[PDB]
RNA sequence: GAAAGACCAAGGGUUCCUGCGCAACGUUAAUCGACGCAGGGUUAGUCGGUUCCUAAGGCGAGGCUGAAAAGCGUAGUCGAUGGGAAACAGGUUAAUAUUCCUGUACUUCUGGUUACUGCGAUGGAGGGACGGAGAAGGCUAGGCCAGCUUGGCGUUGGUUGUCCAAGUUUAAGGUGGUAGGCUGAAAUCUUAGGUAAAUCCGGGGUUUCAAGGCCGAGAGCUGAUGACGAGUCGUCUAGAUGACGAAGUGGUUGAUGCCAUGCUUCCAAGAAAAGCUUCUAAGCUUCAGGUAACCAGGAACCGUACCCCAAACCGACACAGGUGGUCGGGUAGAGAAUACCAAGGCGCUUGAGAGAACUCGGGUGAAGGAACUAGGCAAAAUGGCACCGUAACUUCGGGAGAAGGUGCGCCGGCUAGGGUGAAGGAUUUACUCCGUAAGCUCUGGCUGGUCGAAGAUACCAGGCCGCUGCGACUGUUUAUUAAAAACACAGCACUCUGCAAACACGAAAGUGGACGUAUAGGGUGUGACGCCUGCCCGGUGCCGGAAGGUUAAUUGAUG
């Protein structure tokens, strides 16, 4: 009973990476928002 | 650098493996810097401890991670290496 | 043109056009390129030709539709597939080394042409300016714009007819049955291209569809009316509509030429 | 036991090992633990990654385009799931080992010295470099048997034997260039080509000859009078260690491994680029650079523990689920099915009783044999191999394993071969032929005898037939109540589209269609095949046609 979740660490980076995040205009206000609200992480 | 020498080789690693392989090979385990490779660990050895190396083996440790309150903790990640040394001369 | 024994139920149908000229494999290495197939999806990644997906593995083979070499006789070294046309391509070895591939007319074989200014008009397979060919020879391969290479007859089988010279230009009579002014300056090959039995095999089975590159094709009718105009209804219904494209455009008989640059190349519709 | 075994990738991230522990966690208890505390453990030129190269795709200087944000893209440069150097055996432990130790290699780089010396690019050629299927063959691993070594002599008849048990190992690499595959070879002259050149490749002419050449397993020898080896001896605490350490050979069967990126065949016509070989250009002062020899030296960084038919990954769980790839022994067997087993692993973390109804998963069942029921649902049955035989109908392939029937175990008697093999005879004198013989192994054919109720004796393993509806068939679908008569389909017809195509996605640029071109491409309906496919152009659409009425912006006469 195959689940939704397959892991793979290098489909992660490149979709919710730090880079991919800033690539784009929209990704870099995500880390803004998610900078401004103080979150330890902001890319998982 | 004149420096560096100095930086590199930070004591040796006491165990029983280290000491058991110290007694019978000429292998000494140093605890070295976490950025050293594997010949200036050989000039440091040649010019601290005034012995001739005939070989280095490095490798990197994770440090453990501790369960605690406030959550979980890393020790620092460290580096190891074996110095295989000519079969009589031991360094002190 | 052989024929299948039923010995399995896909096989019954299958009629195969077999030829033995044709080259026994390891095509003319330097005239090849990667071709990679699309899906029928654009550089935005939509699909937008509906029905492509899959196939064999095909590499590219530089046909050379210009016939530049002037005056350098070829010879014809051999004649073989080219999976990317419904035409055989010849080989050609130039005078001078240089070998290039064109598309190959009726009468394949080892044969010698020479594509020049002046040369051989009764040969199929050498390439003139429309200048210098006979008024009433069938041709292939015939140039748009000079320069530009072949465009139009160049199917399987496929010609035009070259009908009335005058001035600048020149008429020929298309496959299509539309008379074309084209120029007097662009080029045609004499002759008449080459596999002119492609049109009567048939495919047989469903998965000698599916190895070609083609996707099947599901109807308006079978759809839900959020899908196509041709949508839903209770039972097998008859798309209550008159027949329409999946994007609403009429089917069948709606003309959709709208150009209006080139109406006066053309001196007769497909009539 | 084709895993409940060993292993690699992913994913995890210390779960690994050892001391101490048992509160909590563990569906019970726990002295145990994948749990708590603390220590330790992961060693590389060769295994993986980085580094070199590119595919899909991404990003993209400038650039085109777009209210802005941005889109697309050229040069470029990222991007492996693919391509580019090379290590194997034996030891060693608590836990690492192709990494450490020992022995034996291999590949590549750097600095030297010697000698003769055309060096040089991304640029040109070459090569790398490749499909589906099907087979001969030749080997090899492995298996089995025999011999040989060591031990044994059987708790109840027998067991000094033609008996039993175990072991009978040894790699990469060097040398060899074999079975076998592909192949014309050399010299010379010339040249409108490979966007400059070229001594390279391509093209043309001339002369000589038949064997060159390039690959390529495996056997042999060497690695190796070494390591491994049942065990003996000795020391000390039932075992830890040092030294010594027997036999270590022959025959057969052999792969799904290797030759083999070979060969044959078919259409659906089967990656790029670099490393590599070669050619010159721009230049050098033709010292530099190249090419061999010899000498010395080097090969960075990162990952390595542990789990992967999982209690460590994905399922909220120590969850009957899912999860890519690799190996694969015996006997029966077509088989990797299946059954019992080997190496190996395990007793699935609540048990003890008891032996009611009922419930579940099975076993047998008198006499009936579908009376059950919506319906033979379930069950019961059939089940193999060889031989015999087999209907309507049929598109001539089928139907068909139709239907049905016979033989089957064991032990002998007589008898036909096949394959390995070789005592010796030939000469091109050796990895060669011919061909005796045993031994080993593979199939028969015919007759007996014999035991049981029963011989494809277990597991395993088709039920069949007669009318019809529907859909031609294989395929697909409502992940999680519908697998069908639904969709698809080959075939058919209509209609559009002359290329800057019709058409689609895009405020556009652009891109797909397509590096295709009317035997092509889009849309639509029908759905193999056979016989066919009738009437109607009023409505509505589509196509064409005059040119009369109407008719918009815009004009701006006149009142």
């Amino acid at each position: 009973m195959k689940r939704t979740f397959q892991p793979s660490t290098l489909k992660r980076a490149r979709v919710h990476g730090f880079r991919a995040r800033m690539a784009t205009k929209n990704g870099r206000q995500v880390l803004s928002r998610r900078r401004a609200k103080g979150r330890k992480r902001l890319t998982v | 650098a004149a420096e560096r020498v100095f930086k590199v080789l930070l004591g040796p690693h006491i165990s029983e493996k280290a000491t058991g392989l110290a007694d019978g090979k000429s292998q000494f385990v140093f605890k070295v810097a976490t950025d050293a490779t594997k010949l200036e660990i050989k000039k440091a050895v040649e010019s601290l401890f005034s012995v001739k190396v005939q070989r280095v083996t490095t490798l990197n440790v994770k440090g453990k991670t501790k369960r605690t309150a406030r959550g979980l903790g890393k020790r620092n990640d460290w580096k190891k290496a074996y110095i295989a040394l000519q079969p009589g001369q031991d360094l002190d | 043109i052989v024929k299948c024994k039923p010995t399995s139920a896909g096989r019954r149908f299958v009629v195969k056009v077999v030829n033995q000229e044709l080259h026994k494999g390891a095509p003319y290495a330097p005239l090849l390129e990667k071709k990679s197939k699309s899906g029928g999806r654009n550089n935005n990644g939509r699909i937008t030709t509906r029905h492509i997906g899959g196939g064999h593995k095909q590499h590219y083979r530089l046909v050379d539709f210009r016939r530049n070499k002037d005056g350098i006789p070829a010879i014809v070294e051999r004649v073989e597939y080219d999976p990317n046309r419904t035409a055989h391509i010849a080989l050609l070895k130039y005078a001078d080394g240089e070998r290039r591939y064109i598309i190959a007319p009726k009468g394949v074989a080892a044969g010698d042409q020479l594509i020049s200014g002046i040369g051989a008009p009764i040969k199929a397979g050498n390439s003139m300016p429309l200048r210098n060919i006979p008024v009433g020879s069938t041709v292939h391969g015939i140039e748009l714009k000079p320069g530009k290479g072949a465009q139009i007859a160049r199917s399987a089988g496929a010609s035009a007819q070259l009908v009335a010279r005058e001035g600048a230009y020149v008429t020929l009579r298309l496959r299509s049955g539309e008379m074309r002014k084209v120029l007097a300056e662009c080029r045609a090959t004499l002759g008449e291209v080459s596999n002119s039995e492609h049109s009567l095999r048939s495919l047989g089975k469903a998965g000698a569809t599916r190895w070609r590159g083609v996707r099947p094709t599901v109807r308006g009718v079978a759809m839900n009316p959020v899908d196509h105009p041709h949508g839903g209804g209770e039972g097998r219904t008859s798309a209550g509509r008159h027949p329409v494209s999946p994007w609403g455009l009429q089917t069948k008989g709606k003309k959709t030429r709208s150009n209006k640059r080139t109406d006066n190349m053309i001196v007769r519709r497909r009539k």
